[PDB]
């Protein structure tokens, strides 16, 4: 399975738990939102993620922060 | 004064003054650099693994001069990259990028 | 032609020089690192093949990359 984007797996900590969530490498932050939205039954308006000390928005991509499988999030709901 | 200068910091401590968005910031922070540690570490512990496979020798600081000299050299001679002179990923990565007929833009910061 | 084995010319680069060598279609990786590391006096230890923009090792098989007669791959000594 020689596929260009690979999933990895993302640390998602919130106020209530954290949990970790599969999505492919060259996904974007909505995405990730929408996983992310799911699992909590949040909303993606509600949810705000933060890495490399900045927040990720759907403007922002996965890999274009650099996040990798094996990363750490940080899932800011308010 | 500290007071009036900087505004006293009243929001430039605290983004949207939640202290607790410093503080994810901070530990998002620390996240990376736990992971930079493992791949600081991982680095290391492969050098080790290769001094102990290779003999052992104390020209430590003569190397440093070489890496000084063919790094500056390198440069200037950035037109006519050597193989030998580039490391086996390096060549490795060249013949990559030549096989995807142009892998990535090849390109930082488009502007 | 497909019917049966056949002996297939791949034709191997390696930055010293390019080679081509006659071998069957079914000729795996490790066989065919073989025959290149014998007239270019090498060690598959330190030989790493190239192909498809994916580095092919002994694990792989020439046939199941894609390799015939007259396919050409990237030889890179470590």
């Amino acid at each position: 399975a020689p596929a260009e984007p690979k999933i990895i797996k993302v640390t998602v900590k919130t106020p209530k738990e954290k949990e970790e969530f599969a999505v492919p490498e060259n996904s974007s932050v909505q995405q990730f939102k929408e996983a992310i939205s799911k699992r909590f039954k949040s909303q993606t308006d509600q949810l705000v993620l933060i890495f490399a000390g900045k927040i990720l928005k759907d403007q922002d991509t996965l890999i274009q922060h650099g996040i990798h499988d094996g990363l750490t999030v940080h899932l800011v709901i308010k | 004064m500290l007071g009036l200068g900087a505004s006293d910091f009243e929001f430039g401590v605290d983004p949207s003054a939640d202290p607790e968005l410093a503080l994810a910031l901070r530990v998002s922070m620390e996240e990376q650099r736990q992971r930079q540690e493992e791949e600081a570490r991982r680095a290391a512990a492969a050098s080790a693994a290769e001094a102990g496979i290779a003999t052992t020798g104390t020209e430590d600081s003569d190397d440093a001069l070489l890496k000084m000299t063919i790094s500056q050299q390198e440069f200037g001679r950035t037109g006519l990259p050597d193989l030998s002179s580039m490391t086996e990923e390096e060549q490795i990565a060249y013949a990559m990028q030549m096989s995807l007929q142009g892998a990535e833009f090849g390109q930082a910061e488009s502007a």
